[PDB]
């Protein structure tokens, strides 16, 4: 069961939500963008995905 | 009835409570997404909103800074849970919006309120990936003024030999908190490294939350209040120690756990803590 998506980065945000919700169609996921503050809880139903300003993933999508 | 949550009892809080100190006329900002101020286990003092969309501290549309503050500061009634502090003075320093994130400008700005506000400790349970040097100058500042500054080390597990705890956290004038369960065994997800400085309870933590409800949290975030709340019963007790003494204190009377990269210098014991002398239990 994958928790983490290397192979994501520098994909673009859209491609990176079709691909999480197939490994975990439950997944809530949320798009923010890199260089933010976030909060610090762990959510095992969370990926965040944070994105630069062009809209492309920006560091490694993870559980959390 | 009132419930106490594990994690209080944990880090020996009803020690200090039944010596008769709660955290009064102690002032901690809980630098966070807002406080509920209408839940009737919280009590908040004051605040201000540093999130230009969001501008009223005292409406948390995320849920987290309510369950942090509650953690610190819920109140000692017949009511919910029991706060570390519970008669601490809790403000509300909106730095994150309804999403969970906020700009570093705003939460620098959030530490720029506190020190102006003659806040005793700061709580973050918050972070990001990299510093700035901007960000390292307020919470230096901070610490140079007085104030203890303790924050979340983050969740992003073990990564070899990396240190993977976040900033504020991973300065060194920055107090960084790891999780443990009951069992004191370090969550899977608490971040690790040379910066890891002690450790709380983080799992499955029940706390307040908006709208008069409650329910169990996991992270280094509901780790960090432990301590920020412990940091508030010791000042009570002993009003006149500095924030070298308090975070001295809370350091150097931890229960040891293992290899100090996963577990710092262990799980917070706050009655040792508060004791003139102190030693490792
Ligand atoms: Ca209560
Ligand atoms: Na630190």
């Amino acid at each position: 069961m994958k928790t983490e998506w290397p192979e994501l980065v520098g994909k673009s945000v859209e491609e990176a939500k079709k691909v999480i919700l197939q490994d975990k169609p439950a997944a809530q996921i949320i798009v923010l963008p890199v260089g933010t503050i976030v909060t610090f809880e762990y959510r095992i139903d969370r990926v965040r995905l944070f994105v630069d300003r062009l809209d492309n993933i920006a560091q490694v999508p993870r559980v959390g | 009835a009132q419930s106490v949550p594990y994690g209080v009892s944990q880090i020996k809080a009803p020690a200090l409570h039944s010596q008769g100190y709660t955290g009064s006329n102690v002032k901690v900002a809980v630098i966070d997404s807002g406080i509920d101020s209408s839940h009737p286990d919280l009590k908040v003092a004051g605040g201000a909103s540093m999130v230009p969309s969001e501008t009223n501290p005292f409406q948390d549309n995320n849920s987290h800074g309510t369950h942090v503050a509650g953690t610190v500061a819920a109140l000692n009634n017949s009511i919910g849970v029991l706060g570390v502090a519970p008669s601490a003075s809790l403000y509300a320093v909106k730095v994150l919006g309804a999403d969970g994130s906020g700009q570093y400008s705003w939460i620098i700005n959030g530490i720029e309120w506190a020190i102006a506000n003659n806040m005793d400790v700061i709580n973050m349970s918050l972070g990001g990936p990299s510093g700035s040097a901007a960000l390292k100058a307020a919470v230096d500042k901070a610490v140079a003024s007085g104030v203890v500054v303790v924050a979340a080390a983050g969740n992003e597990g073990t990564s070899g030999s990396s240190s993977t705890v976040g900033y504020p956290g991973k300065y060194p004038s920055v107090i960084a908190v790891g999780a443990v369960d009951s069992s004191n065994q370090r969550a899977s997800f608490s971040s690790v490294g040379p910066e890891l400085d002690v450790m709380a309870p983080g799992v499955s933590i029940q706390s307040t939350l908006p709208g008069n409800k409650y329910g169990a949290y996991n992270g280094t975030s509901m780790a960090s209040p432990h301590v920020a709340g412990a940091a508030a019963l010791i000042l009570s007790k002993h009003p006149n120690w500095t924030n070298t003494q308090v975070r001295s204190s809370l350091e150097n009377t931890t229960t040891k756990l293992g290899d100090s990269f996963y577990y710092g210098k262990g799980l917070i014991n706050v009655q040792a803590a508060a004791q003139h002398h102190h030693h490792h239990h």
